[PDB]
RNA sequence: AUACAGUGAAACUGCGAAGGCUCAUUAAAUCAGUUAUCGUUUAUUUGAUAGUUCCAUGGUAUAACUGUGGUAA
RNA sequence: GAUGGUAGGAUAGUGGCCUACCAUGGUUUCAACGGGUAACGGGGAAUAAGGGUUCGAUUCCGGAGAGGGAGCCUGAGAAACGGCUACCACAUCCAAGGAAGGCAGCAGGCCAAAUUACCCAAUCCUAAUUCAGGGAGGUAGUGACAAUAAAUAACGAUACAGGGCCCAUUCGGGUCUUGUAAUUGGAAUGAGUACAAUGUAAAUACCUUAACGAGGAACAAUUGGAGGGCAAGUCUGGUGCCAG
């Protein structure tokens, strides 16, 4: 027996007082065997405490089995031998015996991301992902411990880093010591020998505080007032939480109850139970709300808002993947995707989940439209929802299972998810001289990701660009972004020379899927046993299927953005990328310039994307070569992915064109089956592969004209009969449908075509009928635009004549 | 049973009574312990 | 004791357990003796009981064992 | 299928044991067939005991069952206490993906809930064996129903008293070595404490047995009954000092 330390049982105690979690590190090989003792601890500073424990591990556990008759014969076998007396227990084995323990894989941490626990035991720490530790410290609760157990060389890492700045030697990974240099930080974390010593590297005083929550009796007291009938019963059965969440389901209550169209949405973080507030506000809807209820989250992915629903209703009064039918007994409600509703949406009342937005202006118009905003785009649906619907939109961000946490903050600035819109530029104006200079610097990873005070409100500020607006992004890939070998990153901010500030104007992160690096690379990883780093390249080595792309090096856009003010930020954009292009052609500090001026052998440059128009006209700028796409519906917006690659290099010109040429040929056959987008942005996408081709070809994949015979063959005689009934009388289908695919085919193929003669041709490529691509595309001249379409299809067919015939 | 050690945790008044890179642990619970007070920043004069 | 050589965890092997409780009421049909089976089965016990040969030694395929692993088990 | 015949099937083989065909048989008042229990009782089923005369030794009540019927498999021997398949219910783990066995069992209880320890030494049984074993089997312990024979004293000396006992309604009568916290003396041993050896696989116990072990022999047996007597005491009654 031996009396511990005066911090570590201070430190439970004051955390269950203030009800904020807190961190132990571990470290050693007996260490297993302590969280009997910490666990005890949790529970005796305060009886009134969740008991679970989570044991988050990746591969196989430490000593023991998890199957306790496993281990129950397998002691017993232990009885027999003789080595163990009967009734025998090592604190360890009591531990895992009787306490309420629930196991999860790393990589199945999202099957947990609703339940509650008092304990978290990460037993790896070599592999820790970002979004795997933003999901165990949200769960864990106020009167918690998380603690992390350690590795030799992680101690050889602390042992290193822990002096000044220096780092470990051999993919290398900066993520866990900004995570160790970040705990070194932490006020409410301490590292914890396996003999339950003190390392005072990481938050070394820690007083006890003194024995004793007015926001909480201010809860109670305007909770008591409401509930002195059946609005007090859902407001109880709501207010599990703050009284910020008590207070936008009583406001959400009073403006949507009689109110029939009202346009609310309630914003939050990813705690405060948003859903939770949704689903026990969905039981006084049905009470005094309509028969019919729209819900519009993802499938089967509604969790806490089914069971807030189901618990409210058997609260007040009730009795291919999953089940998630509507039921009644005394009421629908269906938890649907995009608006194939629209004669379906009779109910008087739809709650969306957070951000589609042209699927939301879709599905949010004729009725009471609810929302729920995680925060986990929000300006942008906030202005249109300004943009147009007496908008109640209102909710606030106090924490559920905390008042406030220094764990939250740690893990919010670890996790980098803190964000900041200000300015703090030189000038607009001045910015623009940077515009017209299209100066850029390197990022200097390593230095980046060594956590230092200024250096990491430069980074916050990266991280703010490199996921502001994005197309939804995650802490994985930051980790993806900080701990890989093929990376990069440019900050084209400033031009300006004055003190110590600038800002972060355009971001743009590199990935070098190559050959020789790749390849090197990949030989590497082998004997680790995995790697997947080459998608820009293996997605054209089976679409196209070149040895050239197989023996050519490139570069592939992870993503880039820039500010949200202006079309001078996509001025800055395009600006950054010129002088990507540039200068891929022509401690330490937390910046490069010498570097900004080295590269490597890469051959191509390429930027893989959603297909979107404004992606295309930067592309178009950018004019990089609108290579293979893929039109399989990714669920998350429905957007078709496209991988524009430029060639900026010695001899690829005729590889890329002929690539090129090859989608552009693709392209007219499989505008047929799942490409239906639109008209503008189809031509848009045939004149850049025909540019592409222009730009690459000298006179290679020059294609002759349509031959005599072969033209003969491929209409008739008497299709062409009809085709001159088009051109002196009417075009019906009986001559203007058999004859339309060739049609469209040689004039896609090779003399020239109008913008109305152009949409006749795409629509006709589309094989839409007359009234529905000009009648959207135009909006004017019907009739007069089918027979304008009709002229162009006579001057065709008399050319086509003239020519063989 | 509090006032007494189940397992081994041994509860006192305030104090909790329990009992029981190998030289690189031993030396950094030895000297090198709050020997890292001052060795925050590293020279970043923010 | 430079093809085996004693201790021997865990594996194949020979055998071990070689005969233990409760519940609904069958009148020489349950039972006991006896006659017979050239009318029949039989490990073990015991006594007996085998006559065809044209122009120096026969084949891969599995363990135990190693090695790579999956699964809460 | 009742009774038999002929042939085949199946059998370890005999067999209406089963099937085709055929004949209309067969048992019975010389007790067919059917009726029940002190069929938790009986029949020799068996040992008998030197006086218990239907208590008094045992094999077997009938057949089943391993949650419930069904089907299959193994073996010299089986429709296996130890196997599999499917159906129906119980039922535990579970990370909800799946892996199972049977414990829906046996012991107990309704002011004696502890038997579940040691051995094959004996008798048998199996056994490759001059060896191994058997919860077959034996041994021991807690768990009183005052049922059973013993003890809690035996023998002397001295002193000092004069009264003790019995009958009877009464008066009274009859009788005689009888008493005493009196002193005192040396002998006896038993409960207990214990050497052992014997016994026994071993240990307990019985048996045999050296050493110590009594004066309040305090090494301290009860249970119930009959009757008094006492205070500067207390209470009640009322024709002093009394009665209760």
């Amino acid at each position: 027996k031996k009396a511990i330390d005066s911090r570590i049982p201070s430190l439970i105690r004051n955390g269950v007082q203030t009800k904020q979690r807190s961190i132990f590190v571990i470290v050693g090989d007996r260490a297993r065997n302590q969280l009997p003792n910490l666990h005890y601890l949790m529970m005796s500073a305060d009886l009134k405490m969740n008991k679970s424990v989570l044991w988050a591990y990746k591969k196989k556990l430490l000593g023991f089995t998890s199957h306790r008759k496993k281990r129950e014969n397998k002691i017993k076998k232990e009885i027999k031998r003789g080595t163990r007396e009967v009734n025998e227990m090592d604190p360890f084995e009591s531990f895992i015996s009787n306490q309420n323990i629930r196991y999860v894989y790393y990589k199945e941490s999202e099957k947990i991301l609703g339940n509650t626990y008092g304990m978290c035991i990460l037993q790896d720490f070599e592999a820790l992902t970002p979004n795997l530790l933003a999901r165990t410290i949200e769960t864990v609760e106020g009167g918690g411990i998380v603690v992390i157990l350690l590795k030799s060389m992680s101690s050889l890492k602390q042992l290193y880093t822990m002096t000044m700045d220096v780092h470990a030697r051999y993919v290398v990974a900066r993520f866990n010591e900004r995570f160790i240099l970040s705990l070194g930080s932490n006020p409410n974390c301490l590292v914890v020998d396996d003999e339950l010593n003190v390392l005072p590297l990481s938050g070394a005083k820690n007083v006890k505080p003194l024995p004793p929550d007015e926001l909480p009796p201010k809860q109670l007291e305007l909770q008591e007032l409401k509930e002195s009938d059946v609005q007090p019963a859902g407001s109880l059965v709501s207010l599990s939480k703050t009284v910020n969440q008590a207070h936008a389901i009583l406001s959400f209550i009073d403006a949507i109850s009689e109110k029939t169209v009202a346009l609310t949405a309630g914003r939050g973080r990813g705690k405060s139970a948003a859903l939770g507030i949704s689903i026990a506000a969905a039981v006084s809807h049905g009470y005094s709300n309509i028969f019919v209820t729209s819900p519009s989250p993802e499938n089967l992915k509604t969790l806490f808002e089914f069971i807030f629903k189901g618990f409210d209703a058997l609260g007040y009064q009730e009795h291919f993947n999953k089940a998630i039918v509507r039921v009644d007994i005394k009421q629908y409600i269906v938890p649907q995707d995009h608006q194939v509703l629209g004669q379906a949406e009779l109910v008087v009342i739809d709650e969306a989940a957070a951000i589609i937005v042209k699927n939301l202006l879709g599905p949010y118009l004729v009725f009471m439209a609810s929302t729920i905003n995680g925060y986990e785009l929000s300006l942008k649906l906030i202005q249109q929802l300004r943009n147009q619907q007496l908008r109640e939109i209102s909710l606030d961000e106090p924490i559920r299972y905390a008042p406030g946490d220094p764990i939250e903050k740690w893990l919010n600035k670890l996790l980098c998810l803190d964000v900041t819109l200000i300015k703090n530029p030189r000038f607009a104006t001045r910015g623009t001289p940077h515009p017209s200079q299209c100066n850029l610097f390197v990022v200097n990873r390593d230095t980046l990701f060594s956590y230092h005070p200024v250096s990491e409100n430069f980074l916050e500020k990266m991280m703010a660009l490199y996921v502001s607006s994005h197309y939804k992004n995650s802490p994985n890939d930051l980790q993806l972004m900080s701990d890989a070998p093929a990376h990069k990153l440019f900050v084209l901010l400033p031009p300006i020379d004055p003190k110590d500030g600038g800002r972060i104007p355009d971001p743009l992160c590199v990935i070098q899927i190559a050959l020789e690096g790749e390849i090197s690379k990949e030989s590497v990883r082998n004997s680790l046993s995995r790697g997947q780093r080459a998608g820009g390249d293996l997605i054209p080595w089976l679409i196209s299927q070149q040895f050239q792309d197989e023996e050519f090096a490139s570069l592939s856009g992870a993503r880039i953005v820039r500010i949200a003010t202006n079309p001078e930020y996509a001025s800055m954009g395009y600006g950054s990328r010129a002088i990507e292009l540039l200068r891929d052609y022509f401690l330490l500090l937390k910046l490069s310039e010498q570097p900004p001026h080295y590269l490597h052998y890469l051959g191509v440059s390429y930027g893989l994307t959603q297909s979107l128009h404004k992606f295309w006209k930067n592309n178009s700028f950018v004019p990089v070569y609108l290579r293979q796409t893929a039109n399989d519906l990714t669920g998350e917006h429905t957007c078709v992915m496209l991988n524009v690659l430029e060639g900026r290099e010695s001899n690829w010109l005729v590889e890329f064109a002929k690539d090129f040429r090859k989608r552009f040929l693709s392209l007219l056959s499989y505008d047929f089956h799942k490409f239906t987008a639109v008209q503008a942005l189809s031509v848009i996408e045939s004149s850049k592969k025909a540019q592409d081709l222009s730009d690459d070809e000298k006179h290679d994949n020059k294609e002759l004209t349509r031959t005599h015979l072969d033209d003969i063959f491929s209409p008739f005689d008497l299709k062409r009969l009809d085709s001159y009934s088009n051109n002196l009388l009417d075009y019906h289908v009986i001559g203007d449908m058999i004859p339309m695919l060739a049609l469209l085919y040689f004039g896609d193929k090779m003399s020239s075509v109008q913008s109305a003669i152009l949409l006749a041709i795409g629509l006709q490529r589309k094989n839409i009928d007359t009234i529905a691509k000009e009648l959207n595309l135009p909006s004017n001249q019907t009739i007069a635009m089918f027979a304008k379409i009709m002229r162009k299809m006579s001057q065709y067919f008399r050319q086509l004549l003239s020519q063989s015939i | 049973a509090p006032m007494s050690d189940v397992g081994g945790v041994l509860m006192d008044k305030d104090a909790v009574y329990i009992d029981i890179e190998r030289g690189e642990g031993e030396k950094l619970m030895t000297g090198l312990q709050s020997v890292e007070q001052s060795i925050a920043e590293k020279f970043d004069g923010v």
